[PDB]
């Protein structure tokens, strides 16, 4: 895993058709390339809701 | 356009590209049963973020002994770093969802992820146990039969879809086994 | 102008010798790749201005340093050669699809390219950057045909390998 | 419109009569408005012949130090008669026979295109100026080593290789049984020997390259003889691909050797 | 040197503009009569020698003093050299013809030429009716109308390239004399 | 010895370079010409022990002053070894064919030719008559095709405009 | 040089007999692939900028003692001189592979390299650990499974063509053997 | 190697004259400097191990995004190569300091320079905040006497005017 490609990810949106068979004009789906962040502010909370300090 | 949708993952460096309403059509011609496969993935993607949370929990809730010092979930920047990949797999798992293969889930994502692991002092039977919780988190919302929450869709069956996601997640399980 | 026509008469020249027909060969698959190759060049003519604009926002997103002073994007003057700087670039590529070559890419715009870009402290990690962003959000069957998205994107590259 | 008419100026080229005019009035009104550009085009490409040939002698002074390859002098004043007869027989050879002067040109405009490997501002250059292309040639072929003097013999058999193929070569000197002007050792009463007795120093000294300076000459040399001569002879490419010593001592020029 | 795709770009980069389909249709009839095109250029190699020997006579059947003593042809040498003379301004312009443009002739045929026959006393009225007779020669082998020679062509009309033909003869002596 | 690809790569280390994108159109034309041109080597494939002595003996009926000594044609091995030096001249047509140039053409058809027929008073004219008969008698829709009919003279008369 | 149009033509040249309709069909099938072969060089002229790059780093991260005091590719005259090396022996075998055989390379390039490189110095026991990283990023850009750059092909396979590039790769060792 | 000495001796063979009196009076002047320029290379020879830190933050603070992930220094091994990459060019000012030219610096520094950086991606706009910092930082009455102050900061911008 190189330097470049490292914790990098699709992400994909979903709105789908309003009612059921008729045509949607606003219906639209993503699919974006993009890099998962490291997450450290629900790091804390779970670490600490199970085990001890993590302060090693 | 699954070979367009291809080429935003793996070109090695980020684009964009949508959809709009002309295009859907082509999308329901293209892939068969899409409409179930696309209420299949938007079904893993909105509840992702509790996914991961359950996932690294119940490997703390058998194996107590990884937040122990000297574990591999101690000091948090290293827990956040589970909490980094936990979600990684089933980003690319639900694009194998998407693309109804796991070719571009296999050297993106899976190739070199067992010599990685034995590298980084990662304990392996820990890591198929957290994606294994995944793989039983994933078909409880395909079929929705999860307890907590539940999700709408249209009526039918899409237990082929399930098991279409179940001949993903052992996929990630060999390749670290 | 480096055409497959000029390098098969250049060989002939040197020679000595008339037109054989072995090159002959070469312009039968000029007329074959040209339909499919032109129309590369036709949408271009018609999307450069909407091309060149989306471009170079990713450019600004994949290197947002660039708005720094002393780098090469502090003041609206110079944002605005860098949208001129690109599209000479895709002006370029338009002009070697219809020749058919590499023709005026490695001699207008690439010849002579390096030793300016590191002379005014410009990266070229910012010029691929700015192209492979074009040359991969274009689906192959959406926009024109699984010829010419094969023919004019193996143009675009034929940058990112001269200047890395 | 500017004025009241818009004649032509009287500073044109061929407006006068020349029809039944005196030689030195003929001559007067032919080259009225000519001679101007014919002189801004001579010291042009003059300027072009020195140009070149210091932009590959910064090559033989590698950042500001002299290599073995210059070495004019070997002796106490050993570049005095080294001097004449580069000077006395650039002479010689303007005045040369009349079919080798576009011989020359024609030539030169030739070998330099295939040289210029597809750089199109390079090719309108050398098509205007004969100069440019004599200097192009000799530049270049001396910056890498490839003429007579640094292409030694590393085998037995190459030294024949190189005298079978340089007195075959020389049919080009001798035009019957008679010799040229343009083959000519010197002309003072020491000159000839003279001429060998540095012939032999620019040939030892030469052969004492690094082990860089020869194995990269050695394929440098075989690419030019395979652009120059066997442009499809495949037959003399197999002895140009692994004996470089022969696609070397070839010249390219129709140099009356 | 300059093709018949390269003149339609550099008369248009001093425009600073792209090329679309006001000139391209121009253009794209080119390459509908390029296999017409290799139909021609097929029709001069075929029958370089006869016709490089042709005028070299066919000059001094009309001239008679060409090979008289004190001739410019007079001897083995003088004529040797005017046959190798000869198609090298033949080769020349079907290089123009197998390229679409005339800018490979004037460039290293026609650059100075009128300098050197100067230089050596070779006459010029002899010279632009050597290649006019070499003229005639390639219009009635691009239109098959050669009284002993037949190449079997599709049907279809010639006059596209028998005044361009011409087009690449008129030049030469023109800039030659 | 030139062919169609042979020649654009020899012409592509000459720069020093890769293949371009035009290098690439040259390779497709001789596939346009990859059926059209092997019907017309097969032809004179399966027709060869047939043309040998057909054309043989039509330039022995040309000229009468080889029939009597005073030439290398007295005798009747010298006749038997003028149908080996007919069949050295089809073995390489048909080998062009092949390839699509006229690489082995030049090499020993053409090259060095002058030699061996002048100095050993051979002539020339001799030999590009049994060269025509075979090339004023092609009947192009029935023993090949109509594109196969007009190349394969274009290589007959190879040696025409050359040797003579 | 030769092809692999002229491949059977070595054999025939010592024949004492032609080519025609016993040995056509082993050239019919090059045609057949003719477009692939065209399509799988494609790929390589598509990532110059990285396979010399990559190459020359992978054996920096494997053997790092070439560039300490007492190396050889140690200062920028050195290395600089190393991936131009390394670069031309990318552009010789790329010759090779629209020839279908290595008459491009063995010749021009190869002919003899054990007389420049020990003559030299040059280490060649990592040589060809610097060959084999570019061999397995040459079958790795065959196939589409580089997990960075996904390329857009018409489906097929192509186990012929990643086994020929491999085939030509090994006689390098034997050159610098 | 340049130097006073190996410049003037050349000249003095590649004419093929004797040694002169004039290239005499060269190493003269190499005197004039031996006791003025030694004294900084056994000044920095014993204070490099502070600034080599000192320098090699100057420029992370010019260019914070080295340090982001993708780029030539996305790695805390890759910073570990970046200080020993910097300290091989003033490692080599300890090099020309002692001999008296550049000649350690343009046969061993800039030779081949601009062509690994462009292949390889290194930014060489950072190299010029990297010891040009040094430039900025030079005190002539607390560090080292006004002559290293003129030859010192001479021979770094000898540096910046080489890889710009
Ligand atoms: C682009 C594709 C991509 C992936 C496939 C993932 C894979 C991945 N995970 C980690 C890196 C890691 N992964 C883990 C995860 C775990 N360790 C454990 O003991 C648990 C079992 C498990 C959490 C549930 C940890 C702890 C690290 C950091 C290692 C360390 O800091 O020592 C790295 C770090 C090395 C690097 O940056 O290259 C990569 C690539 N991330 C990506 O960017
Ligand atoms: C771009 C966004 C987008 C989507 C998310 C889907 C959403 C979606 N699915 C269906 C329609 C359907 N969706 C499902 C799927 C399911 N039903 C179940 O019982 C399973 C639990 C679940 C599969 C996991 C089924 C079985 C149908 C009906 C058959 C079909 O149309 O495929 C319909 C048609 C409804 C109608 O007729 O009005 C729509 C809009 N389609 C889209 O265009
Ligand atoms: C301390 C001990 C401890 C545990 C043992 C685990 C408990 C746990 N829950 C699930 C199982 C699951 N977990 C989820 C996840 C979710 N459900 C939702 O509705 C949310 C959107 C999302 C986050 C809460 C789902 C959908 C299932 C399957 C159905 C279920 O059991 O609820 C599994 C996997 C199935 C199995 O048991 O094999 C485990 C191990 N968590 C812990 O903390
Ligand atoms: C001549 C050169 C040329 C190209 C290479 C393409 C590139 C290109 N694409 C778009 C425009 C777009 N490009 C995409 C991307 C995609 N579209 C899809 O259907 C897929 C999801 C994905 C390709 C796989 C989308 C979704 C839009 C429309 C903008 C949007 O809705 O977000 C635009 C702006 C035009 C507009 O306003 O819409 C351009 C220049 N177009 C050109 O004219
Ligand atoms: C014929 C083809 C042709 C080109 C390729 C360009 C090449 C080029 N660019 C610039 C000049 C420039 N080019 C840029 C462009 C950029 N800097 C950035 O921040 C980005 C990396 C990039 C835009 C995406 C900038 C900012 C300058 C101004 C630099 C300066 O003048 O100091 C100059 C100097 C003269 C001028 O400013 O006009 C030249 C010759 N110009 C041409 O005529
Ligand atoms: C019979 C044909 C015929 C001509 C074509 C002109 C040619 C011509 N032009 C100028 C002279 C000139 N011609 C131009 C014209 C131009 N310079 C430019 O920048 C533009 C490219 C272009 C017009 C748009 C200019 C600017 C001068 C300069 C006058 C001066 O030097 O003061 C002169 C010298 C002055 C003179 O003799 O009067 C001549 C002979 N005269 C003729 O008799
Ligand atoms: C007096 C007239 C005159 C010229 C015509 C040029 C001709 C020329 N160009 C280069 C040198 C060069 N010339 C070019 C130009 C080109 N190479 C390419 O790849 C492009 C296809 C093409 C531009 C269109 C380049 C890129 C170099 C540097 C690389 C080299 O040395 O070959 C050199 C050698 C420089 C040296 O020795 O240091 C010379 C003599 N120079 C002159 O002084
Ligand atoms: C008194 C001296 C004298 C000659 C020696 C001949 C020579 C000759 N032939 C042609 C004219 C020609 N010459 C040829 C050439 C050839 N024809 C073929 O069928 C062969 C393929 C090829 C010879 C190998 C052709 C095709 C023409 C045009 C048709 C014709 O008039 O014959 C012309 C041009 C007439 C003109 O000026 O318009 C001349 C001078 N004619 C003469 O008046
Ligand atoms: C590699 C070598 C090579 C060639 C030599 C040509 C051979 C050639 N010529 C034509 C085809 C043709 N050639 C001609 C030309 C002519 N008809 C006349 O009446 C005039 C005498 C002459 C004008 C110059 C015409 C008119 C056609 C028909 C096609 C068209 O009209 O566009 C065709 C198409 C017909 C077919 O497919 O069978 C081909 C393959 N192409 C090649 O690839
Ligand atoms: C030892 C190295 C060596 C060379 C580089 C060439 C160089 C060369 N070529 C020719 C002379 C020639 N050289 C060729 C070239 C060829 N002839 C063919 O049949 C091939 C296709 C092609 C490559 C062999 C031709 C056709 C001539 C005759 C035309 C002329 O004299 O210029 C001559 C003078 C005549 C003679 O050979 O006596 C020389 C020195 N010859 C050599 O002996
Ligand atoms: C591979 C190349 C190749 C060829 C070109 C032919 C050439 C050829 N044709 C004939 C044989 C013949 N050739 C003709 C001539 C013709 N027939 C027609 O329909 C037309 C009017 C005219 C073609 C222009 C006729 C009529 C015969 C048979 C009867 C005869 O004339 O003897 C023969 C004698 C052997 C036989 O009997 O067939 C040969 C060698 N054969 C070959 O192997
Ligand atoms: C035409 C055929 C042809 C080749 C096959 C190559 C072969 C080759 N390599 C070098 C020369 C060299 N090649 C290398 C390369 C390496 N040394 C190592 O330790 C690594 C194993 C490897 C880089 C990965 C180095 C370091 C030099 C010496 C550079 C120097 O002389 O300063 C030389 C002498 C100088 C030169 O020309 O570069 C030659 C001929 N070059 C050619 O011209
Ligand atoms: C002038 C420039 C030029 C090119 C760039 C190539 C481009 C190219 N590639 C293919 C076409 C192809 N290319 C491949 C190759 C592959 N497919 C895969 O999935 C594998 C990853 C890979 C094997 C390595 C296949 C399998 C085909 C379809 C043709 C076939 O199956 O033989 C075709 C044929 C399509 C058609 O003609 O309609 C063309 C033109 N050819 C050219 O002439
Ligand atoms: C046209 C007939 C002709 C010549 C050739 C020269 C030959 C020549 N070079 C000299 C002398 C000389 N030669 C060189 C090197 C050489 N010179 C360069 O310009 C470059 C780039 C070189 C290396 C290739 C140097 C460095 C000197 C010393 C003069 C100097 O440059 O200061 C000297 C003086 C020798 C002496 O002092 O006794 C002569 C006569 N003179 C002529 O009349």
């Amino acid at each position: 895993f190189p330097a470049r490609i490292r914790n990098k990810a699709p992400a994909m949106e979903f709105r789908r058709p309003s009612f059921a068979n008729t045509e949607d004009p606003s219906a639209y789906f993503m699919l974006q390339k993009e890099t998962v962040p490291l997450r450290m502010a629900l790091a804390e909370k779970l670490l600490t809701k199970l085990g001890r300090k993590g302060d090693g | 356009m699954l070979d367009a949708f291809s080429r935003v993952v793996v070109n090695s460096d980020a684009k964009a590209a949508y959809v709009g309403g002309s295009d859907l059509q082509a999308l329901k011609s293209f892939i068969a049963d899409g409409n179930k496969r696309l209420d299949a993935v938007n079904s893993i993607v909105s509840n992702a973020s509790c996914m991961v949370s359950d996932a690294v929990s119940g490997m703390i809730c058998e194996n107590p002994g990884l937040i122990s010092p000297g574990g591999n979930c101690y000091t948090n920047r290293r827990m956040a770093a589970c909490l980094r990949d936990g979600e990684i797999i089933l980003r690319y798992v639900s694009y194998a969802l998407l693309a109804g293969d796991a070719s571009v889930l296999e050297d993106r994502c899976l190739n070199g992820l067992k010599e990685t692991y034995i590298a980084l002092g990662v304990p392996t039977n820990s890591s198929i146990r957290a994606v294994s919780i995944m793989k039983a988190q994933a078909v409880a919302f395909i079929t929705n039969t999860a307890t907590e929450r539940k999700m709408s869709f249209a009526a039918g069956d899409c237990t082929s879809l399930a098991s279409e996601v179940a001949s993903y997640f052992d996929r990630v399980g060999a390749a670290i086994s | 102008m480096k055409s497959v026509i000029t390098t098969v008469v250049s060989a002939a020249d040197a020679a000595g010798r008339f037109p054989s027909n072995s090159d002959l060969e070469s312009i039968q698959g000029n007329i074959q790749r040209s339909a499919a190759r032109l129309e590369a060049a036709e949408k271009l003519a018609g999307n450069h201005e909407a091309v060149v604009k989306e471009a170079g926002d990713a450019c600004f997103a994949k290197y947002a340093y660039l708005k720094n002073p002393g780098e090469a994007g502090e003041n609206q003057e110079k944002i605005n050669k860098c949208y001129r700087d690109v599209d000479h670039y895709m002006r370029l590529v338009n002009y070697c699809l219809v020749v058919g070559g590499t023709g005026p890419l490695d001699e207008w715009g690439i010849a002579g390219a390096r030793e300016v870009y590191r002379t005014l402290n410009l990266p070229t990690s910012a010029y691929v950057a700015s192209i492979a962003y074009t040359r991969d959000r274009l689906c192959v069957p959406r926009d024109m045909s699984a010829q010419a998205g094969v023919e004019f994107s193996a143009y675009l590259d034929y940058l990112i390998n001269a200047l890395s | 419109l500017t004025g009241y008419d818009s004649k032509s100026s009287p500073n044109f080229p061929n407006r006068a009569a020349t029809r039944e005019r005196r030689t030195v009035s003929f001559n007067a009104r032919v080259a009225r408005n000519k001679s101007q550009a014919k002189k801004i085009l001579e010291k042009a490409d003059e300027f072009f012949a020195r140009s070149v040939t210091m932009q590959y002698k910064a090559f033989a002074c590698p950042n500001g130090v002299y290599d073995i390859q210059c070495t004019e002098g070997t002796v106490k004043g050993a570049a005095y008669e080294k001097r004449a007869m580069a000077v006395s027989a650039a002479f010689r050879a303007k005045q040369a026979s009349p079919a080798a002067k576009a011989r020359a040109l024609f030539e030169n405009r030739r070998h330099a295109i295939i040289a210029s490997h597809e750089c199109q501002h390079e090719e309108d250059l050398f098509v205007r100026f004969p100069k440019l292309s004599a200097a192009y040639m000799m530049g270049k072929t001396e910056a890498m080593r490839t003429c007579s003097r640094y292409v030694v013999p590393d085998s037995l058999e190459e030294e024949y290789m190189a005298a079978s193929v340089d007195r075959q070569m020389k049919e080009r000197a001798c035009p019957g049984g008679v010799y040229a002007s343009s083959c000519v050792e010197g002309n003072a009463k020491g000159q000839a020997e003279q001429a060998r007795v540095a012939a032999l120093a620019t040939a030892f000294r030469s052969a004492q390259k690094s082990a860089s300076k020869t194995t990269a000459e050695r394929y440098s040399s075989a690419a030019y003889g395979r652009d120059h001569f066997a442009h499809g002879c495949s037959y003399e490419e197999s002895v140009f691909n692994t004996y470089p010593a022969t696609a070397a001592a070839m010249r390219s020029k129709s140099y009356n050797y």
